[PDB]
């Protein structure tokens, strides 16, 4: 039937842990999508922002209280790597120590990649950690043709 | 020229200090940060600091202290011999001058006695020096680790500490059981401070870490509670370092643009005004009008979008979110104007060493006139809106009020500073970037600084500000971008893309970097929050050998304990809303 | 019902407005005579202050020099545009273009089939071989810009 | 041995040195192409130029090149005189008018020591609006690549080839601006020693040909010392 699978894509529960920088864009996007998001009731943690060695168990408790559906979305080159913090103090990445399914670089990303991370991680909801072998096809690869065919832009001196 | 070295042994405070200890002790150091650097040995710090403490007009603010390595400067003609110095910045706000004491330190003897008792916001600073560097303060009440947790080893701005996460081992969770066992148990050992309540019955810890909204960040504050009252407050901060000192070494000139933009996430080009204004005091460049006119332009526009975050948000939680949100759409103007100008909403990365990266696009001025005129109307909705409303005003009279003797000796600057009756601007007081061209005033709160007088003078400010801008708007002068001069990087790009020497200008600098000869530049602006300054120290290479960047809101995160002595809880909210903090900018 | 006709329900558009010199997508550009603008010339990524470019160099036996291979990691990239910028032949660009999204991190690193692409975008006329002095294929020496003729040194006149 | 003045500042140098080895020894930032320890001086870049006085009271002398002045004791120089930093900007100016616009396709870029002397020396404008010369290239074996219009005249590849390592068939042709370095006739250069000329030319004339089959830049590179 996949009655089951339809109620997961249809509806899911945002935990925001965006941090000091980084956040500003997704709350731009949250305002407009959307003190409903509470702790130990969310199946979906969006972690924006740097990931530090020393704030790290933080976001490992936070992620066992959750329920055993966890879904993970790394926004922002800061999240899904070190970023430009290749340094002493930044864990690179926050997938060495926590399962990542969703990565959306930028730095920071814009609220319609927000968007584009709901449609890919409902895509991924729908086809079952959701590879199904379906995932090999790469939005790297998906839209390859599209972007290669590309020949004009506009000059840079125009507003 | 403003950039060519000077000694500034004519300066009176030079010649007091000579007539007061007559000769030898002092070596006055050549150098373009613009104020006199004094070596003063460790045995008479203490006395030396107090004569000037206690001078006719008195320095009566310690605006930064910190420590430098200096083993490896080959370049160290006239300096006396040291393994590490610990610099000490003082300003004089009656002066309106300022002075640098270096204290000169071996290796073998890394000892001097703490300079808190005379500046009680020193005590943070000389934990900082505790745990980046290794000098240990003698007569330090809680010498502690304030960065790093409390079983590194290793102290991280030592040149034989390697800078970078790839030296060390990666991310294997070795670690990550033994934090998680430290964590779980969870309890006091009365160590965080001087905790001299007990652990019992009579008082109980809270770590009462906001991880809400409008928290400026993630961050604990533990707290001792004895009748609901703050008997005793501990930041426990850190968590948001991100090493952009020690990554300052490791960069070139221009490639650290970028990391300028994220020591304050709302500043933007703020925060790398003071950065390129440094290096062009160590390359000698003079900028064009237009450059200066372009920056002033870009500094007010995001100096507007974050004073209208604090308003917005100072209604927000004390107040009715209703109409301010409206703001939120009038921030997407002000940033379609960013990115039509620069090119992306946040972090611009776009000021360069002797100008600005593009030129304007030819539709700048309708965008800015539309906007220009349009603003007016709302910000007087704006203004009706929050000086006239009641309920939030008769809450926010009174709520941990300080005034300028409280603000003078806790280093706090801004509009924590203006809001007593203190005027002093640096915008005014020291011209940059061609401010002294520029007509705006000054508001000032009087003598009682709260959250209602905090709120009515950044409007006030605001106003100015769009005053400045459309002094921008109509008076932006005709020419070039960029300065013409060999150590402008990078050259213009047009003239790299047909001439030989312009492209192996530009092929030596954006690879190999910029060659600054060794000398040692310092620049402070206003920013959006308080004073942001920028000391940087060349070796004669094309990296930094040293980068200290202050930032005002550690000293006003340092602030709250002596005021906050003899409230609740909610006063607490209620003031670490209204003080002007973002964790990122005091863990830089 | 007025209050709910003056705040009016926020509708999503589906066309984006971005500037012409927004920092998106890293793309690779061509001459407007067709071929690849990128002379691995490796500017571009020991400008980059992250060091995400990798890429070789190679030379074809018509001399034109192209990158073997070409390498951006996309993880770790911030769209700061200081490689558009150090570029002395406007090969990469940075387009308006922020759709990216990916379930493996593995498949971030963009090649040199995923950069290229087949026009000129932001400067559809410059071409950097024809003020090189090396020569190439439809460029023998003094076919530059600027440049005369080679006078060989045993030429009759003094 | 000997004392020399030096924009104000006193120094000890070694007699039988030339002005330019002395203040190299001391730190002090001269350019030069043609000079070379191993080879001499010959005077012909012209780029080394200080402004040397005839004593303490002089202020106004003459310009010398440092490479042909005996550092003797008594000598009063003055590298950082604005008519000598005219002057060697100048000689960069003249250098670069005839250059080609390749150190993106330029082997020494990064490596190249008119890259560095222009630099140093701070010329970043052209005024120069007229065609450039050019010249054919040769084929010198399968170790070095021939690319003469990059060559400057410094001479420092005949003085090395012919004098110091005594080899027969590498030459200079022609005369005036038209002065081409080279062999007779294409074929592969016949001495022991050739390779150091890609180290000797201070720029992409010569350049290794094994390495740029699978070229790099220098900062890319990772080095060791090894035997
Ligand atoms: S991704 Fe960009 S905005 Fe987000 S934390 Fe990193 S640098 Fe800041
Ligand atoms: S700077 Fe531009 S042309 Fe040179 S290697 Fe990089 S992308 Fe290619
Ligand atoms: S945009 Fe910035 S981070 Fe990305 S490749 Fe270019 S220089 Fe590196
Ligand atoms: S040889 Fe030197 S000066 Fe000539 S193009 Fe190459 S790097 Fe530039
Ligand atoms: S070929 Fe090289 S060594 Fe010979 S004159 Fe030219 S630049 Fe100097
Ligand atoms: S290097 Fe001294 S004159 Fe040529």
């Amino acid at each position: 039937n996949d009655m089951v699978n339809w109620g997961r894509k249809n509806s899911i529960w945002p935990y925001n842990f965006g941090l000091s920088c980084c956040y500003v864009e997704m709350v731009t996007s949250f305002t407009a999508v959307h003190l409903r998001a509470s702790p130990r009731q969310a199946d979906l943690m969006v972690v924006a922002g740097t990931c530090f060695t020393k704030m790290a168990p933080v976001i490992q408790r936070l992620y066992d209280q959750m329920l055993e559906p966890k879904w993970v979305i790394s926004m922002g080159a800061c999240a899904n790597s070190g970023g430009m913090y290749d340094i002493y103090s930044v864990v690179q990445g926050v997938d060495k120590f926590i399962p990542v399914d969703v990565y959306i670089p930028g730095c920071p990303p814009r609220p319609e990649a927000y968007m584009q991370a709901l449609m890919l991680l409902q895509e991924s909801i729908g086809k079952e950690q959701g590879v199904y072998r379906a995932n090999m096809q790469s939005e790297r690869e998906r839209k390859r043709g599209e972007r290669i065919a590309v020949t004009n832009l506009r000059t840079p001196d125009e507003i | 020229p403003a950039w060519q070295t000077r000694d500034h042994l004519d300066d009176p405070v030079i010649g007091e200090l000579r007539n007061r200890f007559g000769p030898d002790a002092f070596t006055v150091q050549a150098t373009r940060t613009g104020v006199p650097v004094v070596w003063i040995k460790r045995e008479q710090l203490l006395e030396v600091g107090d004569f000037l403490k206690k001078l006719p007009k008195p320095y009566v603010m310690l605006f930064d202290l910190h420590g430098m390595d200096e083993r490896l400067r080959t370049h160290r003609e006239g300096l006396p011999a040291a393994d590490f110095s610990v610099f000490y910045h003082l300003i004089s706000i009656d002066r309106n001058r300022d002075i640098m004491l270096k204290v000169a330190l071996a290796e073998n003897d890394l000892h001097v006695p703490t300079f808190t008792k005379l500046f009680p916001n020193a005590n943070w600073y000389e934990r900082e020096t505790w745990d980046l560097f290794g000098i240990t303060f003698d007569g330090h009440p809680n010498l502690r680790r304030i960065m790093m947790p409390q079983t590194w080893k290793g102290h991280p701005l030592r040149k034989d500490y390697p800078a970078r996460a790839t030296e060390f081992s990666p991310f294997e969770l070795t670690k990550a059981k033994q934090d998680l066992e430290m964590e779980a148990l969870t309890f006091k050992p009365e160590e965080w401070g001087m905790k001299r309540g007990t652990e019992n019955e009579d008082f109980m810890f809270l770590n009462l870490g906001p991880n809400h909204p409008s928290a400026h960040g993630a961050f604990r504050i533990v707290l001792q509670l004895d009748g609901e009252e703050i008997v005793d407050c501990v930041p426990d901060i850190g968590y948001h370092h991100r090493g952009a000192e020690k990554m300052g070494e490791r960069q070139s000139w221009h490639s650290y643009i970028p990391y300028t933009d994220r020591i304050e996430y709302l500043g933007g080009c703020v925060n790398e005004m003071p950065y390129v204004l440094a290096v062009e005091k160590l390359a000698g460049i003079t900028v064009p009008d237009r450059v200066n006119v372009i920056r002033v332009m870009l500094s007010e526009l995001f100096r507007i979008n974050s004073h209208l975050l604090y308003i917005s948000t100072f209604i927000q939680d004390v107040g009715a979110m209703t109409p301010v949100f409206f703001a939120f759409t009038d921030r997407q103007k002000i940033y379609d104007l960013v990115e039509a100008i620069t090119g992306f909403r946040m972090h611009p990365a776009w000021f360069r060493i002797g100008g600005v990266a593009h030129d304007l696009p030819r539709g700048w001025d309708r965008l800015l006139r539309e906007f220009l005129d349009w603003m007016p109307k709302r910000l007087a909705s704006y203004e009706k809106a929050a000086l006239q409303n009641t309920i939030l005003k008769g809450r926010s009279q009174g709520v941990a009020a300080y005034g300028a003797k409280e603000a003078l000796e806790w280093g706090t600057t801004g509009a924590g500073l203006r809001a007593t009756g203190i005027d002093f601007d640096v915008r005014k007081a020291r011209p940059y970037s061609g401010y002294e061209n520029f007509d705006f005033e000054i508001p000032v709160g009087g003598g009682v600084s709260d959250c209602y007088t905090r709120v009515m003078l950044k409007v006030e400010e605001l106003r100015q500000s769009l005053r400045i801008l459309e002094q921008c708007l109509n008076n932006m002068p005709e020419g070039p971008f960029k300065a013409d001069h060999p150590l402008t990087t990078p050259p213009p790009k047009e003239r790299t893309l047909q001439h030989i020497e312009t492209l192996i200008t530009h092929f030596l600098q954006v690879s190999w970097g910029p060659v600054m000869p060794a000398n040692e530049s310092f620049q402070m602006i206003e920013a959006t929050k308080g004073i942001n300054s920028y000391y940087l120290t060349s070796d004669g290479s094309t990296m930094s050998y040293r980068t200290r960047v202050r930032t005002p809101s550690f000293a006003h995160l340092q602030q709250i304990p002596a005021a906050i002595r003899g409230s609740l809880v909610s006063d607490l909210i209620v003031y670490l809303g209204s003080i002007d903090f973002v964790m990122s900018d005091v863990d830089r | 019902h007025a209050f709910a006709k003056r705040e009016t329900r926020m509708y999503p558009e589906e066309p984006v407005y971005l500037p012409p010199r927004y920092r998106g997508r890293i793309v690779l550009t061509r001459d407007p005579d067709g071929e690849e603008r990128c002379v691995a010339c490796n500017l571009c990524a020991v400008a980059c202050p992250v060091g995400c470019i990798s890429l070789q160099k190679a030379e074809t036996k018509d001399g034109r020099w192209y990158p073997e291979f070409f390498r951006i990691n996309f993880s770790r990239c911030i769209f700061c545009g200081l490689c558009e910028e150090a570029c002395p032949t406007t090969a990469i660009q940075l387009t308006p273009d922020f759709e990216m999204g990916e379930y493996k991190r593995q498949d971030l690193v963009y090649e040199k089939e995923d950069l290229l692409i087949s026009g000129p975008g932001k400067y559809p006329e410059y071409n950097f071989y024809r003020m090189a002095g090396m020569a190439i294929d439809g460029k023998d020496k003094g076919e530059a810009e600027n440049e005369a003729k080679p006078i060989d040194v045993k030429s009759l006149l003094p | 041995m000997a004392t020399i003045h030096v924009d104000g500042k006193e120094y000890e140098v070694n007699g039988a040195d030339n002005l330019l080895e002395a203040c190299l020894s001391l730190g002090l930032d001269i350019p030069y192409f043609c000079w070379h320890p191993a080879l001499g001086s010959v005077g012909a870049c012209r780029q080394c130029a200080v402004k040397q006085y005839q004593n303490a009271e002089d202020t106004r002398g003459r310009l010398v090149m440092s490479c042909m002045t005996p550092a003797s004791d008594g000598t009063f120089i003055s590298i950082d005189d604005e008519e000598a930093k005219q002057f060697r900007e100048s000689v960069v100016e003249w250098l670069m008018t005839n250059h080609p616009h390749d150190c993106p396709v330029c082997e020494e870029g990064g490596n190249c020591h008119l890259q560095d002397m222009t630099v140093m020396t701070g010329h970043s404008f052209r005024r120069y609006r007229f065609t450039k010369r050019t010249h054919r290239n040769q084929d010198l074996g399968p170790f070095i690549s021939h690319e003469m219009n990059r060559c400057i005249a410094c001479y420092r590849c005949v003085r090395y080839y012919k004098d110091y390592a005594d080899g027969t068939d590498l030459g200079v042709y022609g005369a005036h601006d038209n002065v081409y370095f080279g062999r007779p006739e294409d074929g592969t250069l016949e001495s022991e020693f050739s390779g150091n000329l890609v180290e000797i030319c201070p720029t992409g004339v010569f350049t290794d040909k094994t390495h740029s089959e699978r070229y790099n830049r220098k900062w890319d590179m990772q080095f060791a010392p090894s035997i």
